RNA sequence: UCUCAUGGAGAGUUCGAUCCUGGCUCAGGAUGAACGCUGGCGGCAUGCUUAACACAUGCAAGUCGGACGGGAAGUGGUGUUUCCAGUGGCGGACGGGUGAGUAACGCGUAAGAACCUGCCCUUGGGAGGGGAACAACAGCUGGAAACGGCUGCUAAUACCCCGUAGGCUGAGAAGCAAAAGGAGGAAUCCGCCCGAGGAGGGGCUCGCGUCUGAUUAGCUAGUUGGUGAGGUAAUAGCUUACCAAGGCGAUGAUCAGUAGCUGGUCCGAGAGGAUGAUCAGCCACACUGGGACUGAGACACGGCCCAGACUCCUACGGGAGGCAGCAGUGGGGAAUUUUCCGCAAUGGGCGAAAGCCUGACGGAGCAAUGCCGCGUGGAGGCAGAAGGCCCACGGGUCGUGAACUUCUUUUCCCGGAGAAGAAGCAAUGACGGUAUCCGGGGAAUAAGCAUCGGCUAACUCUGUGCCAGCAGCCGCGGUAAGACAGAGGAUGCAAGCGUUAUCCGGAAUGAUUGGGCGUAAAGCGUCUGUAGGUGGCUUUUUAAGUCCGCCGUCAAAUCCCAGGGCUCAACCCUGGACAG
C-alpha cells in the first residue's frame, strides 16, 4: 500500500532509527479528527539519517524483533527552495 | 489370540523401529561432521601446507556430505536443513585457508 | 485436493443441493471457493455454469460421482 | 461539552442494578425456612404480614413475603422464592410462589388461581 | 403544490393550589427462559446458560490378500473359495464436543516476503548389479492376569551397499545423491525415483480496528539494537558470546479485574446501545502440568513417555483408565430429551473393483420451548318457558345464547389404495405402508387465562371492618369498599394466558445528532505558563483530509427488493442491490 512518511526521534543506535509517525484519524464517535502518533524501528543501513530528518517509510522482511522497516529517502514534498513572485 | 486395536499398537511399534532408523541416520552426520571439525581444528592452528593436507579433510567432507544426502533421500532429514549442513562445511573449509593464505574474493 | 460436491441446504425431508468447488477437507456445508452449480431430485431441477466447471476441472478438481454423472448428462466430459 | 473533552471518554453509562441480587439472574430460586414469623408494616398501613426468613442455594439469606391467606409454612421447609417487592415492608423484596414444592395452594380461592397456584374446580 | 419521506405518543407521583428542576414507576418489544393455571391437531425449528464436576454399560476409525511370508475353514486334495493375527501401505492431523485459558497479530480487515506442501492435476527423465536382517511360525521358558523372555526360522512395495542423475554444497576446482514391484494370456493398468510447474491447504511479518480500573506510575536487562558463530521448512534475541544503551510510558506503559473473536442476533425514528445459543468461519483446549517421537501435516480427544490427583481389576507379586464423541447414570441446579433406527440420500477413509467402516449425517421418539396454520361448528331459531344476578317490584340482564330444527365433516373413528425422495444397467428406501388420495358413519371427539380505582379497554351487589388481605407506582381497608375475598355481569387475548428473571426502549436520565452550571446538582479563591486544541487578511504551491469516476475485496447463510416451491403462512430456493 502507501508508505508513511515521518520525523526522526532517535539515530543514536546502529543501523536503526526510531521514527515518529503521525497521522490523523476520524475518532469512531465524535466526528473530529485527532493526531495519534506511532514511533517505529526503521532499519537504515549506511546510517545516512540525522535527528530531526523527515523520511519516507518502507516495507520490508523482518530483521530483528521490532525493526520491519526499510528507512528510504523523503518521498516527495515542497520545496522550502524559493520561488519566484509573480 | 485375537488382538484387536489395528491403528494405536501397529502405528507405535512402527513409531519405535522408524524411530531407531532416525536415529542412526542423524548420528552419522553429527559424527562425520565431527571429524572433520577436528581436522579443520588442527590445520587452522597449526602450520602445514594446505596443498597437501586438503586431501584428508576432502576425503572427510566428501564423506560427511555422503552422509547428508544419504539421510535426506532416505528421509529422516528435509533437504533444506540438508543444504544448511553442507554450507556450514564448506564455510569452515573457506574460512580455515584464509588464515593459511590461498583464496580471498575482494570487490 | 479441489473437489466438485455437493453441499446439502433445504429442509427435513425435501433436500436441495448446491455444486461447489471446495478443499475435500472443509466440512459437508462448510466454507468454499466458489459455488457452481444447483441441482434438485424431487423439482428434477438440474443445472451448471459450465464456464466455471471446466476452469475447475483443468486445475485438477476431483468431482464426487453424483457429481461425475451429473456432468456427464450435461456433456461437460466431451469438452474436456 | 466541549469536543475535545468528550474524547477523553466524559461520557459513561450508569450500569443497571438489580433489584433482586439474591436470585443473581434467575426467575426463581429455592432454599429453606429459618424462621417464620410476623412483622408490623409502615405507618399508616396497620396489620400483621405473614414473612419468612430464606436461606438460599445461592448462599444468602433473605426475608421473603408469603401472599394469600393463611399458609403451612414452618421451619426445615423447602420452598421456591421469586422477585418483586412489597412496598409495605422495609427490606422484603421477595415472594414465595405458593402451590410448588413445600407451600401448598391458597385454599378456597376462586378468582385469579394461577397466582396462588391452586386447582380448577370442577 | 412536483420530489422525498412510511418514522420520534405519553401517564401517575413532592404542593393548600401553580410553574419548574429532578428522580422513581408504568404502557412496548425480545428471550436457549423458569414457575402457576389450562391444554385438540398439524407444519418448521429448538432443547445443561449452572459444575472445563464425577463417570457404570454399549457403540463413535479403519481399510488394502492385486506388497508379503505364513495357518485355518472347508473341498478332495494347491481345480474352487473363503476368512485370519503378523510385517508393510495409506488413514487415524479430517469429521465430532466444549469455551476453561487468551486483552494477544488471538479475531476482523488490508497488505507483504524470507517459506512448506502427502493426495489431485500439468510436464521433463528414469528405473542397473547385489547383499543383510526382522516379526510371524517353531522349540524351550516366566507370569493370576496384563503382558512377557531365550534360542532357532523366513518373505516382501520393508532395510543396507555399488553404478548412473538438467539437482544440492561451493568463487571455483571439484564433491555428493535414486529406484518397487503387483495385476493380466499379451495389449495395458495401478504404482515407484528424481527434477520443474499448477491449484488448494498450512507457517510467518506488518498498517488499521479490537473491554473496566490512576484509591494501578514508572516498567524492561536477552530487555532495545550491532557483529561473529550456531538454529529453524523460512525471516527473527529463535539461541549464544562480545559490543553499545537503548525500548515502552500520563494519547495510560506495567500491574490488577473481566472476556473466546467475527459474520450476526435483539432493540432504536435515526445516530447508535446491549449481546455473541442454534447456523457458518477462525482461535484455543482434551483428567491437572511437561516432553518429545512418527509423519507432507501433530507437539496429536478415542497415540507414546513421565510426574501428579482420582477410579477400577488383582491369585497381592502387579496391571487397567480418561464422555468438554452419540446415547446414559450420579451430582449441582429454577431448568434442558431416547442406554432409538439406518448407512437408502449427501460427505468422508481405505480399496483395481467388488465392497467394507462411518453415534459426520440422514431420520424417528420425548417436550406448547418458540414462531406459523387450522379446529373446537354453519344457517335458522315463538320472543314464549326453567334458572342465575340486579331491581325504586314496573322491569332489566345473562341471551339467539342454550334447548330446538336442518346443512357441512377440516379434525376424530372404521376400512381401502398409496408416492417423490434413486443417482440412467437392472437392483438398491432407514424414513413408512408414513405424506397424499377414495369410501363409509356422525354436531358428532375438543376453551381456558388474566383484568375490571388512575395510567388502562371493562361495574354492580353480598361478605368482611386499619382485621383478614391487595399493590407496578400513587396508595386502598376503622359499617353500606367501583382497590380485599365471593357472586353475577363486562373487557382483553386466545391453545394459550399470567407471574418472575434478563436486555434495549420510553430516558433529551451520560445529551455527536440531543442538556446544563446567577438563585434548582454544577465555574477551580486568583493569576503566570508547558503539552494539547482552535486561530485574521491576500496571492501561489502541493494534494494529506475533502470531493467525483473506474477496479479489487468486505465468504455463504441472515436483514432489504423482485420472482418461484411446499394447498397458505412460517420455512426453503434463484437473482440482484443500496448503504458503510
Ligand atoms: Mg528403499
Ligand atoms: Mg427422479
Ligand atoms: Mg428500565
Ligand atoms: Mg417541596
Ligand atoms: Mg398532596
Ligand atoms: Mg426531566
Ligand atoms: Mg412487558
Ligand atoms: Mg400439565
Ligand atoms: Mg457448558
Ligand atoms: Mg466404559
Ligand atoms: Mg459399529
Ligand atoms: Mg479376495
Ligand atoms: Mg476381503
Ligand atoms: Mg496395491
Ligand atoms: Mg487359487
Ligand atoms: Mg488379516
Ligand atoms: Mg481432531
Ligand atoms: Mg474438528
Ligand atoms: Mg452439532
Ligand atoms: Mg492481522
Ligand atoms: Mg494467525
Ligand atoms: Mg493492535
Ligand atoms: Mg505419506
Ligand atoms: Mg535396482
Ligand atoms: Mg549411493
Ligand atoms: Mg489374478
Ligand atoms: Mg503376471
Ligand atoms: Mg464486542
Ligand atoms: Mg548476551
Ligand atoms: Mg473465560
Ligand atoms: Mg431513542
Ligand atoms: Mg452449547
Ligand atoms: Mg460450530
Ligand atoms: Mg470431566
Ligand atoms: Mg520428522
Ligand atoms: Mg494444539
Ligand atoms: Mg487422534
Ligand atoms: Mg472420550
Ligand atoms: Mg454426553
Ligand atoms: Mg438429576
Ligand atoms: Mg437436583
Ligand atoms: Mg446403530
Ligand atoms: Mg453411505
Ligand atoms: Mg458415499
Ligand atoms: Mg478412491
Ligand atoms: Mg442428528
Ligand atoms: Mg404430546
Ligand atoms: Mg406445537
Ligand atoms: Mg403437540
Ligand atoms: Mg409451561
Ligand atoms: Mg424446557
Ligand atoms: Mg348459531
Ligand atoms: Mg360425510
Ligand atoms: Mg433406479
Ligand atoms: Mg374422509
Ligand atoms: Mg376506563
Ligand atoms: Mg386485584
Ligand atoms: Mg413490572
Ligand atoms: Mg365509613
Ligand atoms: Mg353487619
Ligand atoms: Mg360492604
Ligand atoms: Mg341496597
Ligand atoms: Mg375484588
Ligand atoms: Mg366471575
Ligand atoms: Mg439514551
Ligand atoms: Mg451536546
Ligand atoms: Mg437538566
Ligand atoms: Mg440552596
Ligand atoms: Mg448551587
Ligand atoms: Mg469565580
Ligand atoms: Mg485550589
Ligand atoms: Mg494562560
Ligand atoms: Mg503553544
Ligand atoms: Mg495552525
Ligand atoms: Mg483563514
Ligand atoms: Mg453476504
Ligand atoms: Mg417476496
Ligand atoms: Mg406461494
Ligand atoms: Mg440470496
Ligand atoms: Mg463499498
Amino acid at each position: 500500500m502507501r508508505s508513511m512518511q515521518g520525523k526522526v526521534i532517535c539515530a543514536t543506535n546502529d543501523k536503526t532509527v526510531n521514527v515518529e509517525v503521525v497521522r490523523l484519524a476520524p475518532h469512531p464517535k465524535y466526528k473530529r479528527r485527532v493526531r495519534k502518533k506511532k514511533k517505529y524501528q526503521a532499519h537504515d543501513p549506511d546510517n545516512q539519517f540525522k535527528v530531526g530528518d523527515w523520511v519516507q517509510l518502507d516495507k520490508c522482511r523482518p530483521i530483528s524483533k521490532t525493526k520491519t522497516f526499510l528507512a528510504v529517502a523523503p518521498e516527495g514534498r515542497q520545496s522550502s527552495a524559493t520561488r519566484p513572485k509573480p | 489370540t485375537l488382538k484387536k486395536a489395528d491403528s494405536a499398537a501397529k502405528r507405535t511399534r512402527q513409531a519405535e523401529t522408524r524411530r531407531l532408523r532416525n536415529k542412526a541416520r542423524k548420528s552419522e552426520v553429527k559424527t562425520r561432521m565431527r571429524k572433520v571439525f577436528e581436522a579443520l581444528d588442527a590445520l587452522k592452528k597449526k602450520s602445514g601446507a594446505s596443498t597437501e593436507e586438503l586431501v584428508p579433510i576432502d576425503n572427510l567432507i566428501a564423506e560427511a556430505y555422503s552422509a547428508i544426502d544419504k539421510a535426506v533421500v532416505k528421509g529422516t532429514l528435509h533437504r533444506n536443513t540438508a543444504a544448511r549442513r553442507k554450507s556450514r562445511l564448506a564455510r569452515n573449509k573457506k574460512v580455515v585457508e584464509i588464515h593459511h593464505g590461498w583464496y580471498t574474493p575482494s570487490l | 485436493m479441489v473437489k466438485l460436491r455437493l453441499k446439502r441446504c433445504g429442509r427435513k425431508q425435501r433436500a436441495v443441493y448446491r455444486i461447489v468447488a471446495i478443499d475435500v477437507r472443509s466440512r459437508r456445508e462448510g466454507r468454499d471457493l466458489q459455488k457452481v452449480g444447483f441441482y434438485d431430485p424431487i423439482k428434477s431441477q438440474t443445472y451448471l455454469n459450465v464456464p466455471a466447471i471446466l476452469d475447475f476441472l483443468e486445475k485438477g478438481a476431483q468431482p464426487t460421482e453424483t457429481v461425475y454423472d451429473i456432468l456427464k448428462r450435461a456433456e461437460v466430459f466431451k469438452e474436456f | 461539552p466541549t469536543i475535545k473533552q468528550l474524547i477523553r471518554n466524559t461520557r459513561q453509562p450508569i450500569r443497571n442494578v438489580t433489584k433482586s441480587p439474591a436470585l443473581r439472574g434467575c426467575p426463581q430460586r429455592r432454599g429453606t425456612c429459618t424462621r417464620v414469623y410476623t412483622i408490623t408494616p409502615k405507618k399508616p398501613n396497620s396489620a400483621l404480614r405473614k414473612v419468612a426468613r430464606v436461606r438460599l442455594t445461592s448462599g444468602f439469606e433473605i426475608t421473603a413475603y408469603i401472599p394469600g391467606i393463611g399458609h403451612n409454612l414452618q421451619e426445615h421447609s423447602v420452598v421456591l422464592v421469586r422477585g418483586g417487592r412489597v412496598k409495605d415492608l422495609p427490606g422484603v423484596r421477595y415472594h414465595i410462589v405458593r402451590g410448588t414444592l413445600d407451600a401448598v395452594g391458597v385454599k378456597d380461592r376462586q378468582q385469579g388461581r394461577s397466582k396462588y397456584g391452586v386447582k380448577k374446580p370442577k
